[PDB]
């Protein structure tokens, strides 16, 4: 089901990325890969039920 | 003059608090990169000190 | 006035410099001050070491581009590479006790028989402080595992063991990185090099025979500033190839350091 | 350093005096104003007469 | 051939914070460190006016307020390379050649 | 549509020229002489003012 | 690089706020920036502080921060000097172990020793000085190894099976001083280091020679000694021997075997950074050959 909710979010797991990569995750890293073509500049949004 | 507007923001708690407080993030895990923009909002320490 | 001893010294030296006869089938691209010396163990008594280039090991290295071993198919062709082939690719995945860093070039007199000096310690120059003689490493054989620029990245040389085909191709891999603490360097080294840590356990799984050993070594050369970093271009007998070079390089040969 | 806390404490005495002075000048402004507060009817009833 | 132009030497103007407006602002005063071992956290006997009153509302018994001030220093640090050449060829003199 | 009315919270950072009035002999400073240190390498002399 | 560092401070010192920093001149104190003036932000160690509570990441976090010694106080700075490699400079002593001629040293977090001193020595609007331990190599891994044994030790148990072990463990005793550790128990970089750990364990006991690994039940029958009867017992679980093999084989077998000897015990290793030589009589300052 898991699979399922990444397939259909379309955010697959790049391979859990590295383990030392998680292993930076604790002082803080980037995760996105940069976008492209970004004509418009930073976006941001958020989120609240 | 509500007691709470929103009862799942407002209250603590709610998913939201849990969502976007650094205390609850932090015992969840959480990168710091990423900024969090209603966070800044739900914060005690920040806040209440 | 009197026992002016400042006027009587030019300048200072910190720099350890060594001087290597080399033979003239080597001299080529060697020429070029910033190139490392490493010695060979051959096996035959006579003569038991031989000194060799850092682009000598590119011509049987498997990471390096083809196309450049292409190019360097055609430069040593002489008395040295053709024993060095008869020698060190024999060797069954053993280079860290075959070869010996020996530092950079300071000088190097031509003739039959090309001497050349050679710092083992501290910034590589030409005499009386005039040009800096700058480090070249050959182009694919650079990388960094961080993309982004450090403050301050020493630079080390590990050797890849693959263990896949029957006849091991070893990989050289020259790096800056601002670590400094080898009980991280080797947990980064950990996950990065998943085939060839897959490899160890991969000669088991096939052959009890012949021990398998490291998947790397790691040894101290020396510190680099990220805008001493450069990747230029470099000519020698007309067959050009541009080489990642790097500026004010002090040198600081620390011992092999085995490891899977 | 005894006989310049002397002069210290005369300069205590002279700000003590002058200070309740500018007082004494600021309540004669602040109490004839207060006056003219109570001497004054609101205009409408002025132009009404 | 082909010709050649030198020296397009790069101008630069001089400043000064004394020479600047914004100066008026600061009340510079260049002045040696004592060492002072932090004697910043001055104190100020800052004199408040008041006013006399017909009200029976308390005015005040207690002229001049004190005030707590801090000298929070910022210093600054510039480097710059001299090549080990220059100061070679700069005490020296070969007297070998123009 | 599901229940869930979104609070959708977006942070902006916008380029702003500005001005300032501080009053003459606002704030003071003082200053000392520099102190020059001669940093040391065998290809260079850096000094850190 | 940079022979010496500086630093700026925000609240202003009295008497005490002075002394003791003076009280501290010629100790270690880590930066992580090595800039020419770095801000007491960025200085010390609290700037890793952890909400969640751990240790291993401190540690890990410890690893790539330079170290730089202590000296000169001139007021409203800390004046650092950059250590360098091969020589030697007085350090006083911080973590609360005695210290004896010619041991190494190693940095390590530090934790309260019980009855907690809880002497800050230093504090601002909340920023603090924390200073890390400075101790004899032989505690400095064992406490690795207590570490490393808490993670292989968790793994299917009840949580009073958990913390049984933990009343033993967590109490390290060493030179009459005690220290009770609180632990991380699972911050994935003692996961990372269990993997490489069970992964040399693997290879250590594949790579074995079948005599070498037959060796004590060789000696078994050969000899009766107390310690081989603590050591019959581990490897039994509830007499013959073999012999064959070409002589030239072990020192193949044998050869690639020490990689994973140290691979296996590098990751409780941990580089030195001093040397002691001269030890002073109050068991305060100490000059110590070799830096970081």
């Amino acid at each position: 089901v898991d699979r399922w909710i990444r397939h259909a979010a379309g955010v697959e797991r790049p391979q859990l990325l590295d383990t030392e990569t998680i292993s930076m995750l604790t002082f803080g890293s980037m995760s996105e890969r940069n976008a492209a073509a970004t004509v418009h500049g930073q976006k941001a949004a958020c989120e609240l039920i | 003059f509500a007691a709470t507007h929103n009862p799942w923001a407002s209250q603590a708690g709610c998913l939201s608090d849990v969502l976007y407080n650094t205390r609850h993030r932090e015992r969840l895990g959480y990168n710091s990169k990423f900024y969090s923009p209603c966070a800044q909002y739900f914060n005690t320490e920040e806040i209440i000190a | 006035n009197t026992i002016s001893v400042r006027y009587l010294y030019h300048a200072d030296h910190q720099a350890l410099t060594a001087r290597f006869f080399v033979p003239e089938g080597l001299v080529e691209f060697e020429a070029q001050p910033g190139a490392l010396l490493i010695r060979m163990e051959t096996g035959c008594d006579s003569p038991r070491h031989l000194y060799i280039s850092l682009y000598l090991l590119g011509i049987r290295a498997s990471n390096v581009s083809a196309s450049t071993r292409c190019l360097l198919e055609s430069v040593y062709t002489a008395s040295a590479a053709r024993a060095a082939l008869q020698w060190l690719d024999l060797g069954p995945h053993l280079l860290h006790r075959r070869l010996e860093t020996l530092g950079c070039v300071k000088t190097v007199s031509l003739g039959i028989t090309s001497l050349l000096t050679c710092v083992m310690r501290g910034y590589l120059y030409n005499t009386l402080k005039t040009e800096v003689f700058a480090l070249m490493i050959p182009k694919d054989m650079y990388l960094t595992w961080e993309e982004t620029r450090g403050r301050l990245q020493y630079v080390y040389l590990i050797i890849v063991y693959d263990y896949d085909g029957p006849e091991t191709r070893p990989g050289i891999y020259v790096l800056t990185s601002s670590i400094a603490h080898w009980q991280t360097l080797v947990d980064v080294a950990r996950g990065k090099f998943a085939r060839e840590r897959c490899s160890f356990v991969n000669r088991r799984i096939t052959r009890p025979r012949q021990i398998p050993l490291c998947t790397g070594v790691i040894q101290k050369l020396g510190w680099c500033l990220a805008d001493d970093i450069h990747t230029s271009f470099l000519v020698h007998k007309e067959l050009k190839l541009s080489v990642v070079r790097l500026d004010n390089f002090s040198v600081e040969l620390g011992d092999f350091r085995e490891f899977v | 350093l005894d006989k310049i806390l002397n002069v210290e404490a005369m300069h205590t005495v002279l700000r003590a005096l002058k200070n309740t002075a500018d007082a004494m000048e600021r309540g004669l402004i602040h109490s004839f104003l207060q006056t003219l507060l109570r001497k004054a009817p609101p205009y409408f009833v002025v132009q009404t007469l | 051939f082909e010709a050649i132009f030198g020296t397009f030497c790069n101008r630069l103007e001089w400043v000064y914070f004394l020479t600047s407006g914004l100066a008026a602002a600061a009340h510079a005063i260049k002045f040696h460190d004592l060492n002072k071992l932090t004697t910043g956290k001055m104190l100020f006997h800052v004199q408040v006016p008041r006013v006399a009153s017909g009200a029976g509302l308390p005015t005040s018994r207690q002229t001049t307020i004190m005030v707590t001030k801090y000298s929070e220093k910022s210093p600054i640090t510039i480097p710059f390379e001299l090549s080990a050449a220059c100061l070679t060829y700069l005490r020296e003199t070969f007297e070998g050649t123009i | 549509h599901p229940g869930f009315a979104l609070t959708a919270v977006r942070t902006d950072t916008f380029e702003v020229d500005m001005l300032l009035y501080s009053g003459k002999s606002c704030t003071s400073v003082i200053i000392n002489n520099p102190i020059v240190t001669k940093e040391e390498r065998d290809i260079s002399t850096t000094y850190h003012v | 690089m940079e022979a010496n560092i500086f630093c700026t401070f925000d609240h202003k010192l009295s008497i005490a706020d002075v002394g003791k920093l003076t009280k501290l001149v010629a100790a270690v104190v880590p930066i992580p920036q090595r800039l020419h003036l770095i801000k007491h932000y960025q200085l010390g160690l609290h700037q890793f502080v952890d909400h969640t509570r751990g240790y291993v990441r401190l540690r890990g976090l410890l690893r790539n921060m330079t170290l730089t010694l202590m000296r000169r106080v001139e007021g409203n700075q800390i004046l650092l000097h950059v250590p360098t490699h091969g020589l030697l400079y007085t350090v006083l002593n911080t973590g609360p172990v005695t210290w004896e001629k010619g041991d190494a040293l190693c940095v390590l977090p530090p934790l309260f020793h019980g009855p907690l001193a809880r002497e800050n020595l230093l504090t601002l609007g909340q920023w603090e000085l924390v200073l890390p331990w400075i101790v004899p190599m032989p505690l400095a891994l064992e406490i690795n190894q207590r570490l490393l044994i808490m993670g292989l030790f968790s793994l299917d148990r009840s949580y009073e099976e958990v913390k049984a072990a933990v009343q033993q463990l967590q109490t390290i005793t060493f030179r009459d001083a005690t220290f009770t550790i609180p632990d991380p128990v699972i911050d994935q970089h003692l996961l990372i280091d269990m993997k490489t750990a069970c992964l040399s364990m693997s290879m250590v006991a594949n790579l074995a020679s079948e005599l070498t690994m037959t060796y004590v039940r060789k000696l078994a029958l050969e000899d009766s000694s107390m310690l081989l009867v603590k050591c019959q017992e581990l490897l039994m679980r509830l007499p013959a021997r073999p012999q064959h093999v070409s002589p030239d084989d072990e020192i193949a077998r044998l050869s690639a075997l020490f990689v994973m000897l140290r691979q296996l015990d590098d990751l409780i290793r941990e580089q030195v950074v001093f040397t002691v030589c001269d030890v002073s009589p109050d068991n305060k300052s100490a000059t110590c050959i070799f830096k970081g």
